[PDB]
RNA sequence: ACGGACCAAGGAGUCUAGCAAAUGUGCAAGUGUAUAUGAUUCUUUAAACAUUUUAUACGCAUAAUUAAUGUAAUAUGUCCAUUGUAGAUUUGUGGUGCCCCACUUUGCAUACAAUACCGGUAAGCAA
RNA sequence: CCUAUUAGCUGGUUAUUUUCGAAAGAUCUCUCAGGAUCGCUGGAGUUGAUUAAUAUAAUUUUACCAGGUAGAGAUAAUGAUUAGAGGACAGGGCCUUGACCUAUUCUCAAACUCCCAAUAGGUAAAAAGGGCGAAAUAACUCAAUUUGUAUUUCACUCAUAUUAAAUAAAAUAACUCCAAGUGGGCCAUUUUUGGUAAGCAGAACUGGCGAUGAGGGAUGCUCCUAACGCUUGGAUAAGGUGCCUAAAUAUUCGCUCAUGAGAUCCCAUAAAAGGUGUUGGUUCAUAUGAACUAGCCCUGAAAAUGGAUGGCGCUAAAGCGGA
RNA sequence: AUCCGACUGUUUAAUUAAAACAUAGCAUUGUGAAAAGCCACAACUGGUAUUAACACAAUGUGAUUUCUGCCCAGUGCUUUGAAUGUCAACUUGAUGAAAUUCAAUCAAGCGCAGGUAAACGGCGGGAGUAACUAUGACUCUCUUAAGGUAGCCAAAUGCCU
RNA sequence: CGCAGAUGUCCAAAGACAAGCUCAAAGAGAACAGAAAUCUCUUGUAGACUAAAAGGGGAAAAGCUUGUUUGAUUUCUAUUUUCAGAACAAGUAGAAAACGUGAAAGCGUGGCCUAUCGAUCCUUUAUAUUUGCAAAAUGACGUAAAUUACUUACUACUGUGCAUAUAGAGGUGUCUGAAAAGUUACCACAGGGAUAACUGGCUUGUGGCUGCCAAGCGCUCCUAGCGACGUAGCUUUUUGAU
RNA sequence: GACUCGUUCAUACUACAGUGGAUACACCAGAUCCCAUCAGAACUCUGAAGUUAAGCACUGUAAGGCUUGGCUAGUACUGAGGUGGGAGACCGCUCGGGAACACCAGGUGAUGAGUCAG
RNA sequence: GGGUAAUUGGCGCAGUUGGUUAGCGCGCGGGUCUCAUAAUCCCGAGGUCGUGAGUUCGAUCCUCACAUUACCCA
């Protein structure tokens, strides 16, 4: 028959990296959270309390509940024609602060300076990115006995 | 499965606390003649018309669940208390 | 005579035909389960908060009106 | 693969009960003159017209909840009409063309939340 | 007579034009020729947008994340597997063959792994919001009537007209209600399981046939171009220009002679092994002798009514490879 | 000359005339009567019966000749009963305010103990051994309720054939 | 009706907590003692063990040995897996109460994680200062007064039997859950080329026919005639497969 | 010159060697008491005679391992197009992405908070 | 599910009977008339299906083999 259990299909997924065993270190505990943030969902197979289902590994969510030792995340799903907020419920060890974020938070930080020194001597400033676009022209100085002549290569 | 005889749990009837208990099985005991169902079954099966109800006959289990009666010796009030399946079953006996 | 038993041949097409529905994107969210000892007190600092509002209000109209 | 030699006439989603949604009409915290009775109604009329000379026939609605004895919606400080975010319309200034912006005023319908109260259950007390 | 008994099963089911337009998956079922439920479709109605904006997106870019398939390895672990070499408990009385150890050596894995792509995925890219101060409310938290944390109130301020990266017949949007028909499918490229194989059976992504006609493939449900109101004129695609048949017996280079030549997707069969046929090329030996290589042609090549590059036919091609 | 049926007789109107049915002969079973055997009927009443064991009723086999072996464990049928387990209503007793509840007892059946196969039916394997080989009178061993006897045969009954 | 396998169980500890410890194996050495009894020492990333299939996890531990225990306890929410985003079932994060362990921070709502199971109706026992049995009463005339009686006021606690609310259990393995033996060669009806028994079509394993190489046969001599070990085809006069 | 609590979790590990002791870190001297065993070895308690032999610290091996570059190599593999080649098995072109083992060379750490001596 | 019987040396069984308890045959060896010495006497290993108030029970609350007949709404 078939089988469909809990952790099918994870042998690889939820294994030990290479001279990487063992359990967490001890700062994974002073970690901070908030609400509102952005989390990755990364389980650690080690502890095998409060661990997430197989889909959710390797997702990113917002917190939406903070307890002794514990966090639920909102996490988008794909059924079908539509796409559904799952509310998922995991261990401390299994939750770690998303990266996704921080250029767009350096960003406001270093354009904030920009706009204020460009107000304070009354010019015209552009704070938008700049998509990589043609070049320009340019003369090059190469002189004659650096150019090598390469021709095709008989078969061997 | 080996189960003692005195247990120290939570009672719930009457005193909040930790007390002293008595364990024992429960049995299910007989039906009674003049239960509203069993007078409608007799009375449903007089006349001229044979069986009148199913009689179940595919029978698929070996075993049943042990619940377990527990009472209180402070006061004298009693509890019930489920186990999963199993097919020997001894209340007090030698330990491991 | 024996029949087809799976395909999800065709079903994303289907699915397309009314595109991805998203979530709604709302601004509150129900705290009914969550974090309690911590939303009681809430509830206290918010009554505290409406009583001088309406305090203040109340006041301020029954002097306006004389 | 099955039906069809030809022509004319006939030939198949309807009626009644009961419920709902949509839409048109009348009145509106009410609405519907039941069975009957009345009349200077009586070819048509088996239709139409009327209602018993501080006004208790009945149905649905106006209040819920519980097996049930039953109990029953802020509360008298003010005839006032619970709270917040977005929001139609209105009020006062300025900008570009009665319209759109900025500030200001009011805050429908509705969406998302909070709070108070009524019936059942659990908990803590309990004549 | 009850009786026009009952049928998840065969057969039939009557005027026109216009507009929109499917499913042959999935869950449960004494269920497998049925049904209910979701999905796909139509019709009503409100809320919005109409401001080259915002909501929005089967698409990119910038920042970040997760992976163990292709490949590789076997001197890295597990499991297989050939052979010698060098060293310090069995053996016929100082040597067989061994055993043990050390460094090598030939070859492997859907259910092996030190490493690890391409493609395919997910989150983010500012106004109901962000930043920085002060004050007020708590029965929560802390050693703390200041420790913190929510929430609330006032101040100041954060690019826009080029719109906090590009592009957009982006509002043809969002949401309620009432319902139909479907729930036997098949085919093609690429990936892929069973089988000697099959116009066999079973899966994945996309495009189609079905439900769809027009030009081409002689002919043909699924191949190529291309999708459809009634016309006039112009210029093309796919494919063709000896006659059948509209348009080159066009131009410019090579190759080929067949007493069963050859003639272009799907497509309508051919191999090992041979040739002192002819045409180019490579490597050896003083103007000969060899050994290889690959284009056209030939041998290998046997079935039943009389027949098929579509037919006639074609050799200074009307054949094959180019311009 | 072989097979089948003893013979005369009968049969599927309209695809089968036979080896099929009947038959005389043989065997078994029930019953001494209006309170009996077998059978009909809603009830009252009937058939055999104007009968009486050399009779009526129910089966099997199928002339004559010569024969009819072993098994009562299984399933049926049948015989004895207060020594005897189980087995209804009614009835009797105890308790209780009463409805209830609890006890006890010689019905038939089954069980216990016997009979019966011209009742339904059943009736085995392995190994060694005699002066050339071959065979096995003989022996050992497992085992059944009983182990296919007199006969007969590649038969309208034998796959291999 | 692909491949290699497993499930209808088991455990008063094989559950909870804490502390100490380190395992398989190899080498050297010690009376009887030897290939293997019990003793020291060196090395030892798990090569052991962890109830039962396979996969993942584990070293001052999740393994071994001890000590104390019954968190395998009562009540409620937000939710994940299958999915219609229904039930059951099996899980994750928490709240109120009473406890275990440890010096303490803490940990504990069964078993280190992934399987080990069940509706309506009926029956059966537990709980309650909650109810009923259709004109009424049943503890009790209880406690105070007063009579010349149908007197007055106060009270949480009131007959047998039955019913009912809430919680667990008795089972449906065809496991979203009917009380169910055969035969038709005497046969009937509605249908099916959705499906068997012929010809035809694709395939060619099997059947049949033809090839290539050269070990060897042929006294001698590969090839007059043959041709083992291996290899490429053809046909539809066999039988299969669909 | 040394110590306590940490962070990276091998450039930090492993095998052999060399060097060091103002204070400190150790080995070390004992068992009355708290405590602990077959065993004061370990664990617990009370001390100050001796020593850098060992732990510990720094350095050295054409050391093993680990780590960073170069090469392997535009090689193996692969997304999109093709009325492309070839009986097939398989293999080029156009628009794009791009490994691994091995081999060669360098390296063997860095750091937060708080104290002691001088 | 209900009623009845039954479990006692190795084998077949007696007993078993409240301050009373456990035996016989058979099976296994010893001394024995020692011409089958048939027959045999004296000896030993030998046991209550298991629980418990109440003392001394085989009385009695329960479950565990087996046998007989009858019974059945999840
Ligand atoms: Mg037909
Ligand atoms: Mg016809
Ligand atoms: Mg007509
Ligand atoms: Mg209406
Ligand atoms: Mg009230
Ligand atoms: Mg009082
Ligand atoms: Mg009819
Ligand atoms: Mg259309
Ligand atoms: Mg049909
Ligand atoms: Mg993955
Ligand atoms: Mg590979
Ligand atoms: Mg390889
Ligand atoms: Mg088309
Ligand atoms: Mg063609
Ligand atoms: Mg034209
Ligand atoms: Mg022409
Ligand atoms: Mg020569
Ligand atoms: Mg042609
Ligand atoms: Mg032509
Ligand atoms: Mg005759
Ligand atoms: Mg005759
Ligand atoms: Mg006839
Ligand atoms: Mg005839
Ligand atoms: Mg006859
Ligand atoms: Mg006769
Ligand atoms: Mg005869
Ligand atoms: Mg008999
Ligand atoms: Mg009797
Ligand atoms: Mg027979
Ligand atoms: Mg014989
Ligand atoms: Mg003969
Ligand atoms: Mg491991
Ligand atoms: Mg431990
Ligand atoms: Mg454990
Ligand atoms: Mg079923
Ligand atoms: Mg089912
Ligand atoms: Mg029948
Ligand atoms: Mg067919
Ligand atoms: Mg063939
Ligand atoms: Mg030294
Ligand atoms: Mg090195
Ligand atoms: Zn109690």
């Amino acid at each position: 028959g078939k089988s469909r259990g809990k952790r099918s299909g994870t042998r690889y997924k939820f294994s030990k990296k290479f001279r990487k065993h063992g359990e967490c270190t001890a700062n994974k505990y002073l970690e901070k959270l908030n609400y509102g943030d952005y989390v990755d969902i990364v389980c650690d197979s080690t502890q095998q309390k409060g661990m997430p289902f197989n889909y959710y590994h390797g997702k990113t969510g917002k917190i939406f509940h903070i307890t002794k030792r514990g966090v639920g995340v909102l996490v988008n799903k794909r059924v079908k024609h539509r796409i559904e907020q799952k509310k998922v419920c995991v261990r401390i060890e299994h939750v770690r602060k998303s990266r996704c974020n921080e250029d767009f938070l350096l960003r406001k930080i270093k354009n904030a300076e920009l706009i204020k020194e460009a107000k304070l001597k009354n010019e015209h400033i552009n704070i938008k990115r700049k998509t990589e676009g043609p070049k320009p022209a340019a003369m090059i100085k190469v002189p004659p006995s650096k150019i090598i002549t390469i021709e095709p290569l008989p078969f061997y | 499965v080996n189960v003692p005889k005195t247990r120290k749990t939570y009672c719930s009837n009457k005193c909040k606390k930790h007390t002293m208990h008595k364990v024992s099985q429960y049995k299910k005991g007989k039906e009674r003649l003049s239960s509203l169902g069993r007078r409608r079954y007799d009375m449903k099966q007089k006349g001229f018309g044979g069986q009148t109800k199913p009689v179940f006959k595919k029978k698929a289990k070996t075993t049943k669940k042990i619940v377990l009666k527990l009472e209180c010796t402070k006061c004298k009030k009693k509890r019930f208390q489920t186990m999963k399946r199993c097919k020997t079953f001894e209340m007090g006996a030698d330990k491991k | 005579a024996k029949s087809k038993n799976h395909t999800n041949h065709n079903q994303n097409r289907k699915a397309h035909k009314n595109g991805i529905k998203k979530p709604k994107k709302h601004k509150f969210m129900s705290r009914k389960g969550l974090d309690p000892n911590f939303f009681r007190n809430q509830k206290y600092c918010l009554k505290g908060i409406q009583k001088k509002k309406k305090e203040l209000k109340l006041k301020a109209k029954q002097e306006k009106n004389n």
